[PDB]
RNA sequence: GAUAAGGGAAGUCGGCAAAAUAGAUCCGUAACUUCGGGAUAAGGAUUGGCUCUAAGGAUCGG
RNA sequence: UAUCUGGUUGAUCCUGCCAGUAGUCAUAUGCUUGUCUCAAAGAUUAAGCCAUGCAUGUCUAAGUAUAAGCAAUUUAUACAGUGAAACUGCGAAUGGCUCAUUAAAUCAGUUAUCGUUUAUUUGAUAGUAUACUUGGAUAACCGUGGUAAUUCUAGAGCUAAUACAUGCUUAAAAUCCCGACUGUUUGGAAGGGAUGUAUUUAUUAGAUAAAAAUUUGAUGAUUCAUAAUAACUUUUCGAAUCGCAUGGCCUUGUGCUGGCGAUGGUUCAUUCAAAUUUCUGCCCUAUCAACUUUCGAUGGUAGGAUAGUGGCCUACCAUGGUUUCAACGGGUAACGGGGAAUAAGGGUUCGAUUCCGGAGAGGGAGCCUGAGAAACGGCUACCACAUCCAAGGAAGGCAGCAGGCGCGCAAAUUACCCAAUCCCGACACGGGGAGGUAGUGACAAUAAAUAACGAUACAGGUUGUAAUUGGAAUGAGUACAAUGUAAAUACCUUAACGAGGAACAAUUGGAGGGCAAGUCUGGUGCCAGCAGCCGCGGUAAUUCCAGCUCCAAAAGCGUAUAUUAAAGUUGUUGCAGUUAAAAAGCUCGUAGUUGAACCUUGGGCUUGGCUGGCCGGUCCUGGACCCAGCCGAGCCUUUCCUUCUGGCCAGGACUUUUACUUUGAAAAAAUUAGAGUGUUCAAAGCAGGCCUUUGCUCGAAUAUAUUAGCAUGGAAUAAUAGAAUAGGACGUUAUGGUUCU
RNA sequence: CGGCACCUUACGAGAAAUCAAAGUCUUUGGGUUCUGGGGGGAGUAUGGUCGCAAGGCUGAAACUUAAAGGAAUUGACGGAAG
RNA sequence: CCCGUCGCUACUACCGAUUGAAUGGCUUAGUGAGGCCUCCGGAUUGGUUUAGGGAACCGAGAAGCUGGUCAAACUUGGUCAUUUAGAGGAAGUAAAAGUCGUAACAAGGUUUCCGUAGGUGAACCUGCGGAAGGAUCAU
RNA sequence: UACAACAUGUU
């Protein structure tokens, strides 16, 4: 099948090699998972060592985390945006590594919200005004006001992260190998990091 | 080629096994166990080549049966254990106690030891780190591992082990003056004590060594093993020769000395 | 499968098949040690020019040599157990001087006619081929058996032969019965 | 003026007549040679529709 | 043993080859063949083809027994012993065979994994936030059967688990989060969630420049070990298992407790291993000079895949990579090495093959299972071979042992056995053509018969020499016997036999020279034949064919081919080139090789070790000092030696690169050399030897390895860089400006 | 000082003829390029390459054979001299 | 002493129409078995369990199907290496006494030889320019 | 002026 050996290369003198022997199975590649968003669909695969690999072959939902707040919640993927090997894997939605995504931002909306007593978006909108003067002042105790009061401060985020939240969908970037461990895992994306991202969506 | 071997050709056998060439075409493999291959000594052999108490593989194998044989204070039914390097043996229906030291010669010479140095050995530190839950441990040169040891206990140290229990009784430090043994070399089997330790980072470590015939010798650092506080008092009893070398014609004279 | 055993060739013929005084030398030795073959003075021949070659190698070395005083006093050793040396030449320059006959005078056949248990070298070896001869009180059929000089006087005939102490062979006891 | 199972020049003085090939892009191309050629040698692959993407410019303004 | 002899001429001195001579763990062949020991053996050509039989199986008291199996009536009406079948587990990836492929590949010596997987062994290691113990299949078994045929199997009926699939039995507190209420200047709380280990991700620990405006492991080195927070997961596992004994406590309940083991299972370590990997090292060829990059070639970023690194693969990007210091291509009647023969030294040649590494199982390719295989005494397909058939179909892989055909100059029995060596299994028990034993066996090697001694007549010049006169000696052979062995056979011991032509009869090549040994006889007559070479043979042949005699080696001798020495006829050591073979017609010229001289030399003092001598001290031993000599060490001479801090080791900051030479670590056995040792000697083997048994005892040395690599002193020899448009060196305690840590 | 040469001797060389280099080479080593390895087949065949051609350069093998050859000596011979 | 052509015989190799033949390797293109992954599919089957009779509802899962991936094998064309048949032609070598001449060795009776170009049964002859290895070291 | 050649093999 798919091999890993390298005599079957030219020498890096260009000299075409001869066959030493036939393949071996401790060199042995698979296909690739290809994995894409949908109901998730895991396969198992045996590997050397009677070991055991997980390939992802749909996922819907995956782990990420906020590294500036030290919180990760299991949210969802929207989509790919972004694939910086090749933009056939955007087109086709195809998750992995390196792959920039959008998730739901509803879990880590709640987080803040009951962790800073505020409210993300700045989204004035007709029924978005509602939510957020009613977050602004809820049925609340006081040692719990005081505690809150205390949070502040830090309690802004910045800019460029703070206005995708009017959307519900935040990027963010894989981190996990879907093939190989089958989840789909992540960081949201911020600071340089996220300018860079988005300058290059952008075009 | 496919997977482990199985069967040791009788010429690839190591040399201080003493073996004959002509016996047969195979030899003992060493079971996979607490010493190397190459630097340990199956219970066949021992039992057969060297005590000659059984006469061939057949009775070595009725004798380990009826749980005569012990190592290190336990019974092995494996006529092939891969016995090495201070390891005790005990045969108790003889009440008879060995331990495998090397001699000068660069074998695993028969050493009849007392019941009471029958109770524990010594160990070289390999390496020392922390485990699962923050508890540190120690690795000797026999495979064992002991949690908890002495915060002072470091690499190329050496423990003085309690076959009952497994636990670490007392340490040497690793210094100049150590009385000490070499393990591999060409200095195999030779008793000397530390001069000079000569570090080479990303190499070798050398250290000098002088037997109490004042005649120095250099080795790796990898083939030391240390064995005693200071000059003359060792924590082990020694084989027949104290670990000193002879030139051929000083053991000439004294073969000829006791036997003309 | 079992490791090779070890062996090897005791002789070389000479270079010059045909050389007539050397040729004549062979035959003096032979006729005058009771030899069957001109082989059995190749052997002897290789011994020598191998003990000679040792000694020289080892006299290329200075006296203070440690390689030289062990292997050297070896050699001497050898030599003056075997009867080839006296008391009198432990120097590796004596063992340069030694010939054929040397080894010749100290076989089992020379040994036995110069005790006096035979007449002849001839009878000498036939004897010993016959089992009438005991070193110690061990048989010993091989004329080639080199003793040591702490083993000339030990040389007689066998308890068992009707040399020395044993019954009658199939002839006598046919030729007794009348 | 067409088509024809299986065969494929057995027809005939003779493949006469007919069939087969054919545009364009890419690949590949022998003997021989007056070195100019032979050469489209021989011989292979590709080609629609639709929805896109990229490259190749002009004139103004420091 | 650092060696030569014959052949060109009428004769000579050369060049030069032919021939002679010796060896071959070197093949074949011819003749001949008594004894003991040892021992190679279908590699060469055909990795050609194979009838047949065998070569891989395996159960302990401790996984599953209603055999309609045998035995017990005994500790037992749930089983209890022995024991087929079958389910489960493990092994079948070791071994053995062969050398086809393979030329930076294999391999060797050295490295690396801070780049990974690892059954098993050996150590450790888990109290985690219906339970006096859950299910329902299925095999074996009974019965109905189908096909010509296979180790084919189908309906149908039962029934087990350490099979399959589920599932609780648990400590003590403490920590983090949300937090109804409440006290109210920041506090108490009810009520909820989370705590082990695995998986995945993110984020935090994992420390250490000395005077005025708080503690932490390892490494040469890390994002290492480890710990923490937030979550995550088609939720990994933290024992629904077995055998022996069964004791202890009384609050006597069919209560609570608990001894030795079997088998398990998470992680780490360890061991047995794998996979990649650094450096350097291969035969011939230019009638191979450019190669690689279309379709990965060299590198970069991201991903995928893998056990893991890596163009290993994909996408995008750059245009790289190797080469006269020989790339690339071609050939190999090439698997590599340890090693072998020859051998003054230097060399030349061989190594399929007892050990190590690699590769393959007719040829390719693809896989299942499993820790481990791209396995072939496993599967799938195609090609080629080849088998059975009732014509529908089915079954294959001897480069395993033996055997056959073929091929050829070229190579053995379709034997006995697990007793030894050792391997495998659930295993003290079973299995093993692995292995051992015998058969064949002039491969090679060791020892070693085929005769010995008398007297008469002779003879000699005191026995060296002669025919015919006797008595012994014995092993070849045969065979009681024991021994040897698993059983044998053979050896060894041995009763009875066992020699005159001791017919129990030695051969193979020669007799001109090289080269040892006839001009003896008969035959033939340049014929027949011999002859390595020079030559012989034409009617007196020392050379042919024979007889006699003689020579050489002998249980062996000859022949053919390859190869080594001789060959200084491949020449670096070490050839030859005016005329014997051979200076390019002549100049230029790149690579290669090679290149003038010069830079710390002399002097003085002190002082360590060795050799011979005045002291002699002679018991080969050594003594103040002296005559010398050699090899070391320290200071001073303008004085090179890194610089600063502790104060002849232990710290920071520095360091021009090499060749060369010295010294060390380390470097499988076998083989080589070599020490010991009465295998009866020897080849060999690694044994063995003693006060005489309830034992004792020396041993199984020692050198050689080293091109390359890693450490390490020297500083001649030969290179390499420096300060010249000064952008040069030191200012330590010279001053200032900025800026960083 | 550079050249073209020559004469004598034999230091030393050589198989000798002869050589001031053909010497300083078994007492074997200043640097470097090319060529030869018994006689033939053969500078042939073949491939390549240059040339208009004639040809040049590069360049084997099978097979065959005991000498071919160099320098000198004595003799014999010469349509060689005295 | 000796040269070549010619005559008989034998052996070796070469050229050569035959778009000759065979063997082994590599390979473009076309076809393409079979595994593996993937996609559906759903013989059958137990109940995520619930149905008054079972009615909504879950788990396992064979053939087969879709798309890939490794890729045997065959057909055609190319390419490299080795072997090989052949009418005829042209050489080489070997083999007691066959033929023709006499080219060389003496000034070999025309001194010999080298290169080149013609000619001729053959050795060879002739032109041009060289060499002495000459038959002259010299006027 | 003209002058060509002398069978094989030895002792
Ligand atoms: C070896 N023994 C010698 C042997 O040499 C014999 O040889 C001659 C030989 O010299 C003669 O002479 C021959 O020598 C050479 C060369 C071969 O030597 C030949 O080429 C040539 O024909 C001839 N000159 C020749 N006719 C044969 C014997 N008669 O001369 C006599 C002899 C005693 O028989
Ligand atoms: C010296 N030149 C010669 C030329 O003279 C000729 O010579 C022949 C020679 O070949 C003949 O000889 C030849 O032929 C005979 C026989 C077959 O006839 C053979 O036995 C002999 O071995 C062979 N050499 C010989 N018998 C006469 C000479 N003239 O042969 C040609 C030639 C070689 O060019």
């Amino acid at each position: 099948g798919i091999s890993r050996d390298s005599r079957h290369k030219r020498s890096a003198t260009g000299a075409k090699r001869a066959q030493f022997r036939k393949k071996r199975k401790f060199e042995l590649g698979r296909q690739p998972a290809n994995t894409k968003i949908g109901p998730k669909r895991i396969h198992s695969v045996r590997t050397r060592g009677g070991n055991q690999k997980f390939r992802a072959l749909r996922v819907e939902t995956g782990n990420f985390s906020w590294g500036s707040e030290g919180v990760s919640r299991k949210t969802r993927i929207a989509g790919v945006v972004y694939h910086p090997s090749n933009n056939e894997l955007v087109r086709t939605n195809t998750l992995t590594k390196s792959a920039v995504v959008q998730i739901d931002a509803t879990p880590f909306r709640q987080w803040y919200e009951n962790h800073y007593g505020a409210t993300l978006g700045k989204k004035k909108g007709g029924a978005h005004a509602a939510h957020a003067a009613e977050v602004a002042d809820a049925k609340r105790s006081r040692k719990v006001e005081r505690k809150l009061a205390a949070r502040s401060g830090a309690a802004a985020i910045e800019s460029a992260v703070d206005s995708q939240f009017g959307s519900g969908r935040l990027y963010a970037v894989i981190s996990s190998r879907p093939g190989q461990s089958g989840r789909c895992d992540g960081y949201i994306l911020e600071g340089e990091e996220l300018a860079f991202y988005l300058r290059r969506l952008t075009a | 080629a496919r997977g482990p071997k199985k069967h040791l050709k009788r010429l690839a056998a190591p040399s201080h096994w003493m073996l004959d060439k002509l016996s047969g075409t195979y030899a003992p493999r060493p079971s996979a166990g607490p010493h190397k291959l190459r630097e340990s000594l199956p219970l066949v052999v021992f039992l057969r080549n060297r005590l000659k108490y059984a006469l061939n593989g057949r009775e070595v194998k009725a004798i380990m049966m009826q749980q005569h044989v012990q190592v290190d204070g336990k019974v092995r039914t494996d006529t092939t254990y891969p016995a090495g390097f201070m390891d005790v043996i005990t045969l108790e229906a003889t009440n008879e106690h060995f331990r495998l030291v090397y001699d000068v010669k660069g074998k695993f010479a028969v050493h009849r030891i007392s019941a009471e140095e029958a109770a524990y050995k010594l160990g070289k530190v390999k390496k020392v780190q922390l485990g699962k839950k923050g508890v540190p441990y120690v690795v000797t040169h026999d495979g064992r591992t002991i949690r908890y040891p002495d915060p002072l206990i470091r690499a190329n140290d050496t423990v003085k082990i309690d076959l009952a229990t497994g636990k670490i009784d007392d340490f040497i430090k690793f210094d100049t003056g150590r009385l000490v043994m070499v393990t591999g070399g060409r200095n195999l089997g030779r008793v000397g004590v530390i001069v000079h330790r000569e570090k080479h980072e990303g190499g070798f470590d050398l250290v000098h060594i002088k037997d109490a015939l004042e005649n120095t010798f250099v080795t790796r650092l990898s083939n030391v093993f240390v064995i005693g506080t200071e000059a003359g008092k060792p924590w082990v009893s020694l084989p027949k020769g104290k670990g000193i070398k002879l030139s051929i014609s000083e053991e000439r004279d004294r073969r000829r000395a006791q036997q003309g | 499968p079992r490791a090779p055993r070890t062996y090897s060739k005791t002789y070389s013929v000479p270079k010059r098949p045909y050389e007539s005084a050397r040729l004549d030398a062979e035959l003096k030795l032979a006729g005058e040690y009771g030899l069957k073959n001109k082989r059995e003075i190749y052997r002897i021949g290789f011994q020598l020019s191998k003990i000679r070659r040792a000694a020289r190698d080892l006299l290329t070395r200075d006296e203070k040599d440690p390689k030289r005083l062990f292997e050297g006093n070896a050699l001497i050793r050898r030599l003056v157990r075997i009867g080839v040396l006296s008391e009198d030449k432990m120097k590796l320059d004596y063992v340069l001087a030694l010939k054929p006959e040397d080894f010749l005078e100290r076989r089992l056949q020379t040994q036995v006619f110069k005790l006096g248990l035979a007449r002849s070298i001839h009878h000498a070896r036939v004897l010993i081929t016959q089992r009438h001869i005991a070193v110690g009180k061990q048989i010993v059929n091989i004329p080639s058996f080199t003793v040591r000089l702490d083993s000339q006087k030990h040389i007689d005939f066998a308890h068992n032969s009707p040399y020395g102490g044993g019954r009658a062979g199939r002839v006598k006891r046919k030729n007794q019965g009348k």
